[PDB]
């Protein structure tokens, strides 16, 4: 009962955003709470944000 | 009858087949959003089998459109991105279309 | 009120992008505010040119894989939106790049036009491999501050967008790095003064000088509604 | 009324008492459109009401023989 | 039960005691009857059927009448397993991006 | 008043635009999953009603919209004549229902009665007309200042 | 719907006779060629009411017109499809 | 238990210990201050820890 | 790459079956985005067959997870590899490494 | 490229020597630049007698 | 605001 079958690919792109959940390796998981701007991180001596 | 695949969708406009093809198949690279048609398929409501008393009264008067049931496959909500592959799949005995 | 200006004193471009400024004089407690103020606005809006449309023949969409190169067409977008650019009269230039033959595609075979400057010749982008191989793309490079993701961009697309746009981010800002220090001025009568050094690091497109000016400009342009309205 | 409807529990004596009268004055805002005493400030009725009784001027007895002499004005 | 969403959960330290951050499209999602009522009330939609459609096109008015909508109208958090009374708390709920 | 082709296009349009209004009310009657099949299986004689692309829905929606806003009795025999699809003698006859006696002057010495059937019918069409009469050449103009949204292209 | 209590007790047959509608004496349920109940079936139209609102098995009363009646050709009273449960 | 749940955890308190310990002889030990509003001042101009 | 890692990585990487090893070692005749021509060496080398592995790399096959499966090359042109190195990094691989 | 010039809304006096200076809207991580200028310049560097 | 603007005065456009 079935003539023709199409199938569609779609390929979504997704990147990282509040919410989203990430770990380490040794068991410290967590969430993403704020995607926080270069300039308010805490940057070094040198210069190289954190 | 037979669903067919094909761009003679009734009841609906350009801007969901404005991605679509003469086949009814949405083109590989095209950007679909949430509600937008993929593959346009209209399932029969009237009939499609005939007698050949109907066959000669066919050549008198002609057809009916008889295609108003449409299940096109959409796009579920929230995902977008871009078609990557369409791999079109018929059975043995089932004339196939250009895209095919 | 016994203030004191500062004036831009020394540029040195210890490389071609790491440029060292300094600022002289300053009061005691103005140097931390005023390196403060002057990072924060550098890191954040500092406007820039980067690639923002990328159109390659024969190619669809960005996961495919053309035939001859060896970087997939998604590297190529990655290896396109880190190219350093300068438009020096327009805000909307499209350029060209076409190469065959066995080789890597190199930033410096990008034919530019007459008032577009590519910084960093040496900047890879493919690796032909195939002899009969070619590529043959239509960069676009927009003008503008910030990051303008392609989700924001097809938001904000309300025409029609053809088949065939690589539609890639944009990263526009061209300040990279930078950290101030608070030194102690050489001044022959006060001793109570603090030098500014500002250890920028850019992109090699924009200018130290008019990058500090326009940062002056527009931390004076904000307290303009401070200094004016209550 | 809007953070905390504290001084209204005091007034009245009973939570379950204060949201059955604001339940009540809230359906005559909400049905009849009555007016309320009070300067609405763009919040919604149940801040409104919340806030009359936070006053004062909504009790049991008091909006009872309110609408009984709306009703014996009526007839 | 209806008129009920579900999400991941991070930390808000800037609100007060009494307010969560909900989501534009979820609570979009949640709200969408009484969005329906103040269409219908403000004269922007004739019918139910252009109500529905307005607010599923995501217009700008449909994001000003929920602004309107949801200022004043406390939501249940629940989180299971609900252990004790204090695992469902009502919040005046916030609209973010997010 | 109006041409007769410019009258069949608009009660077109406006009957499409009905049957996609009709398509969105809140009660309607069910039918189980069995009826479904027997649906299936063996239809009516009858179909359904076409429906809008639901842009041309959207904007006939608007046009109505900015046209008879100020009147609502005008818009609501509007509705239950493109939308319900009742005739313009039932619409005639409910409005005889629930009629109020409105002083006349202008059979007798101006008596207080009921009014009838036919002054209904009378005022039922010379509201519909008027209605068309409003909605046509602003329907026009908004079909006419309107993008025609093409296929999509291939560059390279 | 305003009820003070709610007493269980043992049913007797002429209880369980009263709560029904009509003997089930056939186990097939429904049919293949087009898809209606039996007659005394485990899914009948007859005994457990009409599939569509207001509408008998053979298409003769079609509306709510005709409120409640029985229909003489088929057996199946035109009611409300709710009566199904 | 008649005991507030609604509890500052773990952050805020780390935050309160390190505010209200009290070092040896640490910045600017042993003024004499005005009040609330000048020991605020001081600390956020970097005179006293 | 992980900058901290075990030396691990480097089994897990070639035993997973989701790379492309090396059968017989050689020099690389064309290195494309789909495919890799190898050229063999003379002493691994039976004189029956050609000579030549043609590598065919799968690009963005979809997984059981709905991630994509996608086989960059690593190797470059012209570059004498032996048998048992890894030519095309996986989906989570960088170099023969896991990289996660 | 012109940025957001901010209006001034509300000036909340509490006292006779206190005010709640409110100034929105600013651009993305501006108020924490001009909060801190501000402090900065009012703790340690603003002239008077004493 | 003077302050800060008399300090930056220098260098602007
Ligand atoms: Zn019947």
């Amino acid at each position: 009962g079935v003539l023709k079958i199409v199938k569609v690919y779609l390929a979504v792109k997704r990147r990282i955003q509040p919410g989203d959940k990430m770990a380490g390796r040794h068991g410290n998981k967590g969430v993403i709470s704020k995607i926080n701007p270069i300039e308010d991180m805490p940057y070094d001596e040198n210069g190289t944000p954190v | 009858g037979p669903e067919e695949i094909t761009a003679d969708i009734p009841n609906v406009g350009e801007a969901a087949l404005s991605k679509l093809d003469e086949s009814g198949i949405v083109y590989i690279g095209a950007e679909v959003t949430g509600g937008d048609i993929l593959v346009g398929k209209v399932t029969p409501k009237g009939e499609t089998q005939l007698t050949p008393e109907e066959k000669l009264l066919r050549a008198i008067f002609g057809e009916k459109a008889s295609d108003v049931k449409d299940s096109s496959l959409r796009v579920p909500n929230g995902v977008s991105g871009t078609v990557i592959d369409v791999q079109v799949f018929t059975r043995d005995g089932v004339e196939k279309d250009k895209r095919a | 009120t016994e203030f004191l200006k500062p004036r831009l004193v020394d540029i040195e471009q210890v490389s071609s992008t790491h440029a060292k400024v300094t600022l002289e004089p300053l009061e005691r407690g103005f140097g931390h505010t005023l390196g403060n103020a002057l990072r924060r606005i550098l890191l954040s809006s500092m406007p820039g040119c980067a690639v923002t449309e990328v159109e390659i023949d024969g190619v669809l969409h960005e996961y495919s894989t053309k035939e001859g190169v060896q970087e997939d067409i998604l590297e190529i977008l990655l290896n396109l939106k880190g190219l350093a650019v300068r438009v020096q009269g327009k805000d909307e230039v499209i350029l060209t790049l076409n190469k065959s033959g066995i080789g890597p595609v190199t930033a410096a075979d990008i034919t530019h036009d007459g008032d577009v400057e590519i910084v960093k010749p040496q900047h890879v982008i493919c690796h032909l491999t195939d002899e009969n191989a070619s590529i043959s793309m239509r960069i676009k490079v927009q003008r503008g501050r910030g990051y303008v993701p392609a989700s924001t961009r097809i938001h904000s697309e309300e025409d029609e967008r053809p088949i065939g746009r690589l539609l890639v981010d944009a990263c526009y800002s061209p300040v990279e790095r930078i950290a101030y220090n608070v030194e102690a001025a050489r001044v022959e009568q006060r001793t109570d003064l603090d030098k500014l050094v500002i250890e920028m690091e850019t992109n090699g497109t924009i200018d130290p000088e008019e990058a500090i000016r326009r940062a002056a400009t527009i931390l004076a342009e904000q307290l303009e509604a401070f200094v004016d309205l209550r | 009324a809007r953070v905390t409807v504290q001084d209204a529990v005091e007034k009245i004596g009973n939570r379950f008492d204060l949201v059955l009268v604001a339940a009540r004055r809230a359906r005559q805002m909400q049905v009849g459109g009555k007016d309320p005493l009070v300067p609405e400030e763009n919040d919604k009725t149940t801040v409104i009401a919340l806030r009359e009784i936070e006053e004062g001027l909504i009790n049991n007895q008091i909006l009872d023989v309110r609408e009984r002499q709306e009703q014996q004005e009526q007839e | 039960v209806d008129y009920s969403g579900r999400s991941v959960i991070t930390v808000g330290p800037y609100l007060r005691l009494h307010q969560c951050g909900l989501p534009k499209k979820m609570a979009l999602e949640l709200f969408k009857p009484f969005i329906y009522g103040k269409l219908e009330l403000r004269g922007l939609a004739t019918t139910i059927k252009a109500a529905k459609k307005m607010v599923e096109r995501e217009e700008a008015v449909v994001w000003d009448i929920l602004d309107e909508v949801i200022r004043e109208h406390p939501v249940l958090l629940n989180r299971a397993p609900t252990l004790h009374r204090l695992g469902i708390q009502a919040f005046e709920p916030v609209l973010i991006e997010g | 008043n109006l041409t007769k082709e410019q009258h069949e296009w608009l009660n077109g349009w406006l009957e499409l635009w009905g049957a996609w209004v009709y398509s969105g009310r809140l009660e309607k009657r069910m039918s189980s999953v069995i009826a479904k099949f027997m649906e299936s299986v063996e239809p009516g004689r009858v179909m359904t009603r076409p429906m809008c692309n639901d842009d041309d829905g959207m904007l006939i929606s608007q046009v109505v919209d900015s046209v008879m806003y100020i009147d609502k009795k005008a818009f609501g025999i509007l509705l239950s004549y493109y939308a319900h699809g009742s005739s313009k003698h039932a619409i005639a006859s409910y409005y005889h229902r629930v009629a109020r006696p409105r002083k006349m002057l202008c059979r007798g010495g101006g008596r207080i009665q009921k009014p009838s059937l036919a002054t209904c019918r009378r005022e039922v069409d010379e509201i519909l007309n008027a209605s068309l009469f409003m909605i046509y050449p602003v329907l026009d103009s908004a079909f006419k200042n309107r993008k025609r949204v093409e296929k999509i292209k291939h560059v390279a | 719907e305003e009820f003070d209590a709610i007493k269980i007790a043992l049913a007797s047959p002429d209880m369980i006779r009263s709560w029904s509608f009509g003997e089930v004496k056939k186990p097939e349920t429904i049919n293949y060629r087009t898809f209606k109940p039996e007659r005394d079936g485990l899914f009948c139209a007859r005994i457990f009411g009409p599939v569509k609102d207001y509408e008998c098995l053979c298409g003769k009363y079609k509306r709510l017109k005709h409120r409640g009646v029985i229909c003489e050709k088929c057996g199946v009273e035109v009611t409300q499809t709710k009566v199904r449960r | 238990n008649g005991e507030p749940i609604i509890v500052p955890s773990q952050d805020v308190v780390l935050g309160l210990y390190y505010m209200t310990r009290d070092c040896v002889n640490a910045k600017g030990e042993g003024m004499v201050l005005t009040g609330p509003k000048e020991a605020e001042r001081l600390y956020r101009s970097g005179l006293a820890s | 790459k992980p900058l901290v890692g075990t030396g691990m990585e480097r089994a897990v990487a070639v035993d997973s079956g989701v790379t492309a090893v090396a059968k017989r070692g050689g020099v690389v005749q064309y290195v494309d985005a789909s495919r890799i021509v190898i050229k063999v060496n003379e002493d691994e080398m039976y004189p029956g067959e050609a000579g030549i592995d043609i590598y065919n790399l799968t690009k963005y096959t979809r997984s059981n997870q709905n991630t994509c499966i996608n086989q960059m090359p690593c190797v470059s042109l012209g570059e004498p590899v032996e048998r048992g190195d890894v030519l095309a990094d996986g989906p989570s691989t960088d170099l023969g490494e896991l990289a996660l």
